[PDB]
RNA sequence: GAACUGGCGAUGCGGGAUGAACCGAACGUAGAGUUAAGGUGCCGGAAUACACGCUCAUCAGACACCACAAAAGGUGUUAGU
RNA sequence: CAGUCAAGCGUUCAUAGCGACAUUGCUUUUUGAUUCUUCGAUGUCGGCUCUUCCUAUCAUACCGAAGCAGAAUUCGGUAA
RNA sequence: UUUGCUCCACACAAUAUAGAUGGAUACGAAUAAGGCGUCCUUGUGGCGUCGCUGAACCAUAGCAGGCUAGCAACGGUGCACUUGGCGGAAAGGCCUUGGGUGCUUGCUGGCGAAUUGCAAUGUCAUUUUGCGUGGGGAUAAAUCAUUUGUAUACGACUUAGA
């Protein structure tokens, strides 16, 4: 439908999100994601951790170097589980990696257009009233990610800039609504409300 | 200075509250609660629409903030007896809820010739609103 | 069995007022304030008539129903602590080595000094929380009082004193020497 | 097993020289279809009296339905379920519109909570309930109090597409 | 990580830093920063352009400087250059020093 | 080491991740529609279908052949007699 | 090697530490069992050497028990 | 080392494509709650409203989109400039001012087509490069031969020298 689909990682579910994303890229869709640190896990701080701990102890016995790669980046974290459900081995899955793009926060070109969501992939919707979970931002920090407040400093400058522009936009739509109401109830307004609009 | 704890307005499950069917043999008709069974299933009945008094799930029907007075056990007669004795018909199509339906309902029944009329009446509609957002 | 309807009732002592939006509380009154986050349990509250507000659950499990009772209990202790307050007592026990307590302050941190805890050649301290202020108890031999709004900062600071005196590699039943909490009440008298 | 229906089986073994046409019995079976109910007859029959599908027969096999399929009713039940240890006696009281209706839900209940199979449940007798107060089951007492009115928090939806260009709220 | 934005300089240098750039210095023309000193002919609108650009964004300060190996008993003559972080107050006031 | 019937040897084909044998089925080269065993978030084909509920696990579980698990307890919770 | 029922031993108390008559398991560092594999070859044992992994933890760091007064010991827990 | 080389207005051949063919349309937190309009003492204040899918919204009529008359307004969009402000996370783009300028399908006209003979995309995309045009700008370095020990099995490492 559009040249590219922008994805909002805040408030979604880890593995289920990649699944639907996967299908769309294999159908012909270039895609860029933002704020992957805000992807929400489930369970306790303790649990989700030790799983990464035992994943952390499994590496090529004779060559820790040319074997398994672990990540502190919440973005290539999504890269990991999603590439592991396709064949990155053929030119097929190689071109799918090249279509896909993930980011730590919402960079310069990608926040000048809006991002979207999904219900069947939403954390809030697939969560029963009164359940536990863990967030990547906090656990990314406990695993070895030295960039929490460095990037929490970036989101500060950012959320201010985006709200200043919606200040002008919220007021400019107050102009559009007060021009459409004075020109309303006329001859072309009556005839159009009948056609279905 | 006092308390103030929001509003917390919800649609309560009761005998007299009406809902909108999305799927089944109706898939777009109305029916009100006659009796309550449990948590997800209830008993409906809507004569002014053409639908039966049937056991049904909450996952196949929606809600409305419209409630009128009704006896606990009132069959088909008392069902539309209090329907008209409350004036819920004019109170129903009195909201943007059902205006939204007829809007896209008439869009799926639009010819390219009448769809052509919408395009042209809007050519002149947006012209006056541009000479409006230019001087005010 | 998902309890259909479980609800408790609560009284407000006239003059006090509380502001609420979402699952965030505020207790403003006679001595001070107490903000609280409850967006980790998921419940409802409704103001019925000035000095009365409720709590409810509709289709909630026994662990969520044991939590409806557990919070009406909390609402109660926040109102009396603002008007009456929370006053506790702790006596030092010894039978040989004098228990010396001081009021230290480096750069403005406010701790509590441990001198001669059983011939202690090392200096132990006790960090003070925010909001509650202490006062050395007289007329009585070896005691002191804590005073504030919430039971958490007062009794967890009192539990600070408790385990700070650990009898390591000794017989607890015999070498019973340390600081224990004696009194547990309010700052007001009669109550 | 399937969607339920209730039948009415009638038999008399086989008539003889000495004394033809035996006592003549009847039963209330619950089977999605006709033939299913024929086995359930012989089932409890070759367990109480002396017979078989070879020394006797069945005359009629018709279905019996609930008169008022619009009104929800209460129902009490006699069950003899056989566990991985043995047979026990339990008493249930679920409120459903029709008779064969509460049977389908209680059979589904036997596996979701009791882990017992279709061929592992025994229906002794189900006398419909007429009087409140004589209520000894508590999940029942919650729907039997005056003014059953309660709010419905948390409202999820079913997505027709693959996306969402917003942040839809969950009010109800 | 730590991203490097602007790279600033001086006007005149030493042959130690100019030869630090050559491999074949016995046959060089010596065009070392010849057009960079053209940014010193003009009043200096571009010099402060990048200088104050840094006083606005850049978080830290690290400065380059070369050695005095001519006064040293070594025939290499080639002076090395490295960055030395500034541990003072306010990053804007650090550029001033 | 023997009794029954059946297989493989001397058998590919879909399936069981894969495996001589277990299930279904046996085979000239195609072309269409229909089902077998098994499944159906993604790999990977196919409903993030609908239903009635059970479980929160500081080393969960997640389907025969078969890939291992027991006594014995628990005021975790559940239906209970 | 780890239990579990617990007559009892323990001055007086079954369960501080143990525990008979019994019964439930785990292991392949014991020997057995087998011929599946290899006798047109896989270089027996031990040792010196060097590295890594398990925990059924002997010691240390932090901790509970006692028939722990002091002192020390025995049992137990997280953990290689 | 023949006139070589870099950015632009471009002249033609090409070389392929992981996949052009109206717009990727920009608060924040929250979801047992919320956005928006509104008043006042700007409070966690009162009042009204919406949701149940973006099936939204904006744009869209002309030889793949023409020649040109008149009304009405002084407005909109595209093109190339000019003024000023902003943008560092992967800025290189967003915001706005003044003139020039084409459309002006916001209302009403004059004419053009065919036969391409009942279907055959019947091309109006862009990655990059080679070679001729003329208008600005710039006069490059590295290798080895040689020497050095802060280096070395060997290349490499490292000094120097018109």
């Amino acid at each position: 439908v559009e040249p590219v689909v922008v994805i909002d990682g805040k408030g979604h579910l880890v593995g289920r999100l990649a699944s639907v994303v996967a299908k769309q890229l294999l159908n012909g869709q270039k895609i860029v994601v933002v704020r992957a640190e805000e992807l929400n896990i489930s369970g306790e701080f303790f649990r989700n951790k030790l799983k990464y701990h035992d994943f952390l102890r499994k590496a090529t016995a004779f060559n820790k170097t040319r074997g398994p790669f672990h990540f502190r980046a919440p973005s290539r974290i999504f890269y990991k589980a999603l590439r592991g459900m396709v064949s990155h081995k053929t030119a097929r899955g190689k071109a799918a990696l090249e279509r896909l793009k993930v980011f730590e926060g919402i960079p310069p070109p990608y926040d000048k257009k809006k991002r979207v969501v999904v219900p069947q992939a939403l954390r809030v919707l697939r969560l029963k009233p009164g359940r536990k979970y863990t967030t990547l931002g906090k656990l990314s920090t406990s695993v070895g990610w030295k960039y929490e407040d460095v990037v929490a400093k970036l989101e500060a400058k950012r959320k201010v800039s985006s709200a200043e522009y919606y200040a002008k936009k919220r007021a400019f739509t107050k102009k559009v609504a007060s021009a459409n109401a004075t020109a309303a109830e006329s001859d072309v307004a009556k005839q159009l409300a009948a056609l279905g609009y | 200075t006092d308390s103030i704890v929001k509003a917390s307005n919800w649609r309560l499950v009761e005998v007299g509250r009406v809902v909108l069917i999305k799927k089944g043999q109706s898939a777009g008709k109305l029916a009100a609660i006659v009796e309550i069974i449990d948590q997800k299933k209830v008993l409906i009945d809507g004569p002014k629409a053409g639908v039966p008094r049937q056991a049904i799930n909450l996952g196949q029907v929606v809600l409305t903030p419209l409630t009128f007075a009704l006896p606990r056990g009132a069959r088909t007669a008392t069902v539309s007896k209090k329907w008209a004795a409350a004036a819920v018909c004019e109170k129903w199509a009195a909201s943007s809820w059902a205006k939204k339906i007829a809007q896209r309902e008439r869009r799926a029944a639009l010819t390219d010739f009448e769809r052509f009329q919408v395009m042209v009446l809007r050519k002149q509609k947006r012209y006056t609103v541009k000479k409006a957002l230019a001087k005010a | 069995m998902k309890y259909i309807q479980t609800e408790q009732q609560i009284e407000v002592p006239e003059g006090v007022t509380v502001s609420i939006k979402s699952r965030i509380v505020k207790v403003v009154g006679p001595r001070g304030t107490l903000t609280k986050n409850l967006k980790h349990i998921d419940v409802t509250f409704t103001k019925v008539n000035n000095q009365l507000i409720k709590v409810a659950v509709h289709n909630g499990g026994r662990k969520h129903v044991a939590a409806l009772r557990t919070v009406k209990s909390l609402v109660d202790n926040m109102i009396t602590g603002v008007t009456k307050g929370y006053k506790y007592k702790m006596r030092y026990v010894y039978a040989h080595f004098p228990i010396n307590v001081n009021i230290v302050e480096k750069d403005g941190a406010k701790f509590i000094e441990v001198r001669n805890f059983l011939g202690d050649k090392k200096i132990r301290n006790v960090p003070v929380r925010d909001g509650v202020t202490i006062e050395f108890s007289t007329n009585v031999k070896d005691e002191i009082v804590l005073s504030g709004n919430s039971v958490e900062d007062v009794s967890q600071n009192a539990a600070d004193l408790q385990q700070i005196c650990r009898v390591r590699n000794k017989d607890i039943r015999k070498f019973l020497d340390g600081i224990y909490v004696s009194h547990k009440g309010f700052i007001t008298e009669d109550l | 097993m399937a969607h339920f229906k209730e039948y009415q089986v009638i038999g008399r073994r086989l008539p003889t020289e000495s004394v033809p046409e035996p006592k003549l019995f009847r039963m209330r079976i619950f089977a999605s279809n006709e033939v299913i109910a024929k086995s359930r007859y012989w089932y409890f029959l070759q367990k109480l009296h002396k017979v078989k599908k070879a020394s006797g027969e069945i005359v009629s096999i018709n279905q019996i339905n609930e008169a008022h399929p619009t009104k929800v009713k209460n129902f009490g039940v006699w069950v003899r379920y056989d566990s991985r240890s043995g047979t026990h006696n339990m008493y249930k009281e679920i409120r459903d519109v029709s008779r064969v209706a509460a049977v389908e839900t209680l059979y589904q209940d036997m596996a979701a909570r009791h882990r017992a199979r279709f061929r592992s449940i025994h229906i002794l007798k189900v006398a419909e309930i007429e009087k409140t107060a004589d209520v000894k089951r508590q999940y029942v007492k919650q729907f039997l109090t005056k003014d059953l009115k309660f709010p419905l928090p948390h409202r999820v939806q079913k997505s027709t597409k693959t996306f969402s260009y917003k942040r839809p709220s969950t009010f109800y | 990580g730590l991203r490097s934005l602007t790279t600033v300089w001086a006007e005149h240098l030493s042959d130690e830093v100019k030869r630090r750039f050559y491999k074949n210095w016995y046959k060089s023309k010596k065009k070392a920063f010849t057009k960079y000193s053209a940014k010193y002919a003009q009043d200096g609108a571009g010099i402060e352009r990048e200088l104050a650009r840094i006083k606005k964004y850049a978080s830290v300060v690290r400065v380059l400087v070369h050695t005095q190996i001519r006064k040293t008993p070594l025939a290499q003559k080639k002076a090395h250059l490295a960055e030395i972080q500034l541990n003072g107050g306010s990053i804007s006031e650090k550029v001033d020093w």
